[PDB]
């Protein structure tokens, strides 16, 4: 009734998904009474097992027409314009979101990837950088991912100052820390640059020289990160 | 020869959009506009917002769920009744739907259920981002608090017919008949704003007269003395003048009997800020939600 | 390297490649093939092929890569059997040594890592499909694995009984009747039970071990 | 390896152009070392035909307008020596109200200079280094630090008076909003993107509006530091973010009145009906007070690392990284004039008033730059 009686139902599209998986995801199995709301729920349904890309149910009066388009999957992976992060650190961190080799394009992914990189670029301090995705579609359902880097340069500290040392010396404490705030002429092996785990062990490291020298109580109010709005010129307090 | 029933319209994270549904918020609008059609006029703009909408409502509803809020039947029970003008609702409320969309019954309150769940996490977001300080409030509710020397309020609207430096007797006359024509009509039961609109020489014609909250006191000696028997709703006549003949109606008045020596009032001052806030934070989460999603429109 | 000739030509070098012997070009052709048309009427042969030819070819990590990935893909294909039959095998091809196979050096004292996880396969294989073509080459690998994993630990409890400890020596040999019953490692291995029983001088079970060795003399 | 390889995104090229009048340099004294590559606030300052200026070293000069002659100078580093003479770190822009001379220093130090000699009148210890150009107001001296505090500071006394504790981001960018004054109301920007306005008599906050817009999820696209001065005219408060909106709101309320899509971090100017104001990308920029709508841009100078403009004789006087001073028309926006002044360049604002204009380079050579 209403969408008249389905005598039998035929898919449209179908190249990895077995017709049997299809046909368990529907909630109708040629129930000869399928209404306009239960096409709806089937195609919620079918969207909802996350095979598809589009789908679309068409009435030939007795047949109902399940025209889907399958999520492209993936033929190869291409790294251009990075000049620090190596292919293979990118590699794996593809696999770890599911984009691999043979498998299915997420796009709802695609987003999520290009920020983790991006964040993984400040992290090391490359702040501007920019990592965006492109998908082009190959014949026979296929796509190749090609990851366009454009990274800029980066940040150098400018400063590292300590706010309430009255026993101790700036120079004295950074003396030991990771991080330079300068570096001598005759130290070529040594640079300016930035990275959040150093910070974060470098702290670790202030805390315990003063807890070494008996103090029992120093402790760390805040730490603030600052940025030149040139975006090259970070500082730490 | 096949015939198109349903499409993805739009895809929205994990969820979609179909004709369908588009369809049927088509219906709607197209039902509120029935009543007066000024409301939504355009046809491809209106389209595209009721696309957005139904983004928008997918989003939510995604968010909702993975939130895990959730509605029961009896909470839906009675949410819908008492609020059809006078109306059998829950039996009587049944019978009409089966006239207008009412082909199957669950229909309504699935939608009802949905729309409830998307309030209800939007309500808890937006409000989870506002903030309210005292001192604000405090500020906002002080200027009618000062306002209050006067035990009643009056709500006031007003109308004035022009007259020129120098007027004749004619048109002395002429102003006097059209006053005197506005507020019968007005006690007739005709629209004061529209009046205002028509005629009204003042400022506020446009507004449709409104002058707002005031205390009596404060308003021209005119008005003080025509307004001092007024009530809420009166009508009273024109007054003369040497710059033409005034109109003043009364829409509402307010009071209280403690003593204002402010008196609870930041209450009321609260409520106004926390709207104000309210549909501020909501715009900006709604947006904030749009741009953060990933959508695809393929309604090709 | 691979030309993009339609799928039926790739299909066919690959196979004659592949009755030619060359497993290496084979290989390539088969590659190219299925990351070109990931999902077509080829997927299923082409797996099954590079599977083989992943074995032939020595590549024993592809090649259990690849079974993992057909199991899982299929897990009711019809040749599933087959699948779990060369994984079987590789993993027992992964237990293997040439140098030391040319001086004939018994390997039962190297890593049973890998003739344990052959057991696992086979049996696998052989309870779940009993009625399969390689179920008598997988039940005689079977023994096969069993008695290497029992001399394994017979060389473990016959080191500690020549260092003198005595506790290890006992629960090596009861964790061998316990696991590998009726193995011959097992009968050869209950002397040194009996011997680590005298040394600590607890002669009743020494005289149990002994009873069970005269009642099993051969 | 790649640091060097590694190439920026954007620079624009000099524009070219023809004087219609000759920019000549009056004098051009030395304060020191200067800033340096220091990116801070520390910029000269005018009053009574007087020239007050400073560097990071701890020098500070008081100078004669006219010629640049040096009135008096003083040091305000290790007084003892206690350890090699340490930088003071002045980074407050040198302020002058009365006869007291205030800088605001990286080590978390406010100084109170006298005018007549320049000795230390007082010297106080804040809650974080001090960023911000102290501002003087009802016998108060505001400071912005570093850690999101807003102090104020008795003129005279120089003891803290009230505290009051603005959020701080993850990470922000670099300098503090100055309040303004208005009737006894403090309006501050904050690195969270949030103007907010707070009372002199004991610092209780009035009301806290957000001007951000902040659409992103990463780091940097979250940035929306409020690090300009919000302008306050006729009951209305205009404030600017980073990445951020040029809002107008209302002055008792806080309530948004108008909103653009611009943002920067330099100061903008709010003179009759127009705004002009510099974007991020080194645009400048003329709008309406009314609303947002643009009368004109001039886009030729983008990337240049301007700083924030000044309006001196009708035309805006904008400073560039490079070491160049370029007018602009305000009615057009055509370019005017072009000069060569310094060769280390300028960072900090270029300082207009009593018909003098003044702008320290990156070096610390004051100039003053006549027509």
């Amino acid at each position: 009734a209403e969408g008249f009686v389905v005598k039998d139902i035929h898919f449209e599209g179908l190249q990895r998904v077995a017709v049997g998986a299809a046909l368990l995801s529907m909630p109708v199995r040629t129930g000869d009474t399928v209404n306009d709301e239960d096409i709806s729920n089937t195609i919620r349904a079918l969207f909802a097992t996350g095979n598809f890309e589009d789908v679309r149910v068409l009435r030939d009066g007795d047949t109902l027409l399940v025209q889907v388009k399958e999520r492209p999957t993936i033929a190869s992976i291409t790294f251009s314009g990075n000049k620090s992060v190596k292919d293979d650190m990118l590699k794996q961190n593809l696999e770890a979101s599911g984009v691999r080799v043979g498998e299915s394009l997420d796009r709802t992914t695609i987003a999520d990837i290009e920020k983790g990189l991006e964040d993984f670029y400040y992290s090391v301090g490359k702040y501007s950088a920019s990592v965006k995705a492109v998908v082009t579609p190959l014949p026979r359902n296929r796509v190749d991912l090609k990851l366009v880097f454009q990274e800029g340069v980066s940040a150098e500290i400018q400063q590292i100052n300590i706010v309430g040392n009255h026993a101790f010396t700036t120079d004295e404490l950074i003396s030991h820390f990771q991080l330079r705030d300068e570096v001598p002429w005759w130290n070529v092996v040594g640079d300016r640059k930035y990275q959040k785990q150093k910070l974060a062990g470098d702290l670790e490291t202030l805390r315990s020289y003063y807890l070494d020298r008996g103090y029992a109580r120093f402790n760390i109010d805040s730490t603030q990160v600052s940025l030149t709005p040139d975006k090259k010129g970070i500082y730490v307090t | 020869a096949p015939q198109v029933v349903d499409k993805v319209a739009a895809v929205v994270n994990n969820g979609v959009v179909l004709e369908s549904d588009v369809d049927g918020l088509m219906q709607s609008v197209k039902l509120n506009a029935a009543q007066a059609r000024q409301q939504l006029p355009d046809d491809a703009t209106l389209r595209h917002q009721i696309m957005e909408r139904l983004i928008m409502d997918q989003i939510i509803l995604q968010m909702g769920q993975k939130m895990g809020v959730k509605i029961s039947d009896e909470q839906l029970d009675q949410a819908i009744a008492n609020i059809a003008k006078q109306n059998n609702m829950t039996l009587d409320q049944m019978r009409s739907r089966l006239a207008y969309d009412g082909l199957n019954y669950n229909t309504y309150r699935n939608q009802i259920r949905k729309e409830m769940i998307i309030s209800e996490v939007r309500n808890n977001e937006v409000r989870r981002r506002i903030t309210i300080l005292p001192q604000e409030v405090e500020s906002l509710a002080q200027q009618v608090g000062n306002q209050n020397d006067a035990s009643t309020e009056l709500n006031l609207s007003h109308i004035l017919i022009p007259l020129p430096e120098n007027p004749t007797s004619d048109q002395v006359n002429e102003a006097e008949s059209q006053a005197r024509a506005i507020v019968d009509q007005a006690r007739n039961g005709a629209d004061f704003g529209k009046l205002a609109i028509a005629h009204s020489a003042d400022q506020q014609a446009l507004n449709g007269g409104q002058m707002g909250w005031g205390r009596i006191q404060e308003l021209p000696g005119i008005f003080a003395q025509a307004l001092s028997t007024a009530k809420k709703g009166d009508i009273v006549g024109p007054i003369r003048s040497g710059v033409g003949f005034h109109i003043l109606k009364v829409n509402d008045l307010r009071g209280e009997s403690k003593n204002i020596s402010d008196a609870a009032q930041k209450d009321r001052a609260y409520r106004m800020l926390m709207n104000r806030k309210f549909s501020e934070e909501a715009a900006s989460w709604m947006q904030e939600q749009r741009a953060s999603a990933y959508v695809k429109i393929l309604s090709n | 390297e691979v030309p993009d000739n339609p799928p039926n030509e790739i299909y066919a070098t690959a196979q004659q490649k592949l009755q030619d012997g060359n497993w290496r070009q084979a290989i390539t052709q088969l590659e190219a093939l299925d990351n070109r048309y990931p999902f077509g009427p080829y997927s299923q042969q082409v797996q099954l092929d590079l599977i083989y030819a992943y074995y032939k070819n020595a590549d024993l990590p592809l090649a259990q890569a690849a079974i993992d990935r057909f199991i899982r893909l299929n897990p009711t294909h019809p040749n599933i059997d087959y699948v779990m039959y060369m994984r079987g095998l590789t993993n027992m091809a992964l237990d293997d040594s040439a140098l030391q196979g040319f001086f004939g050096v018994d390997r039962s004292d190297r890593d049973p890592q890998h003739a344990r996880a052959a057991f696992s396969d086979f049996s696998k294989l052989v309870r779940g499909y009993p009625n399969s073509q390689y179920t008598t080459d997988a039940t005689k690998r079977l023994v096969f694995l069993k008695d290497r994993l029992a001399k394994y630990e017979y060389s473990v409890a016959e080191y500690y009984t020549e260092r003198g400890a005595w506790v290890a020596v006992v629960n090596r040999v009861e964790g061998m009747l316990r696991d590998y019953p009726d193995t011959q490692a097992t009968r050869d291995a209950l002397p040194l039970m009996e011997n680590a029983y005298r040394q600590m001088q607890m002669n009743a079970q020494a005289e149990k071990v002994a009873k069970i060795i005269a009642a099993n003399s051969s | 390896l790649f640091n060097s390889e590694e190439d920026v995104v954007k620079m624009s090229p000099l524009p070219t152009v023809e004087n219609q009048f000759t920019p000549t340099t009056a004098w051009s004294t030395s304060v020191g070392s200067g800033i340096g590559n220091f990116y801070s606030n520390l910029h000269p300052a005018l009053a009574d035909n007087v020239v007050y200026a400073a560097d990071r070293a701890g020098l500070v000069k008081a100078l004669n307008a006219d010629d640049g002659k040096e009135i008096w100078s003083v040091s305000l580093a290790e007084k003892d020596g206690w350890f090699s003479k340490e930088p003071a770190l002045l980074s407050g822009g040198v302020t002058v109200s009365g006869g007291h001379v205030y800088i605001g220093s990286e080590k978390a130090q406010v100084y109170a200079l006298n005018t007549s000699d320049g000795t230390v009148a007082w010297q106080t210890k804040v809650a974080g280094e001090a960023l911000s150009r102290p501002v003087v107001s009802d016998g108060l001296v505001l400071i912005h630090t570093s850690n999101g505090q807003l102090q104020a500071l008795n003129e005279a006394d120089g003891a803290v008076k009230w505290t009051v504790n603005l959020d701080m981001p993850s990470l922000s960018l670099r300098g503090e909003s100055a309040p303004t004054t208005a009737f006894g109301a403090a309006v501050v920007g904050g690195d969270n993107g949030r103007v907010s306005a707070v009372l002199m008599e004991q610092g209780q906050m009035i009301w806290q509006q957000r001007i951000s817009q902040a659409t992103g999820s990463t780091e940097i696209d979250r940035l929306s530091d409020v690090d300009t001065t919000p302008v306050v005219v006729n009951g209305v408060v205009f404030a600017l973010a980073y990445n951020g909106n040029l809002t107008a709101l209302d002055l008792r309320s806080g309530q948004i009145m108008w909103k653009r899509e611009l943002g920067s971090v330099n100061d903008f100017i709010v003179d009759g009906n127009r705004i002009y104001l510099v974007d991020q990308n080194d645009r400048v920029m003329a709008l309406t007070i009314d609303g947002g709508v643009t009368l004109w841009t001039q886009s030729d100078l983008l990337h240049r690392l301007l700083t924030s403009p000044v309006l001196y004789n009708g035309n805006l006087v904008v400073g560039d990284s490079e070491g160049y001073l370029h007018w602009i028309n305000v009615e057009d926006g055509r370019f005017v004039a072009q000069q060569k002044v310094d060769s280390s360049g300028f960072q900090t604002e270029p300082v207009a008033a009593d018909g003098k204009l003044l702008i320290q380079a990156k070096d610390g050579t004051v100039y003053s730059i006549t027509r």
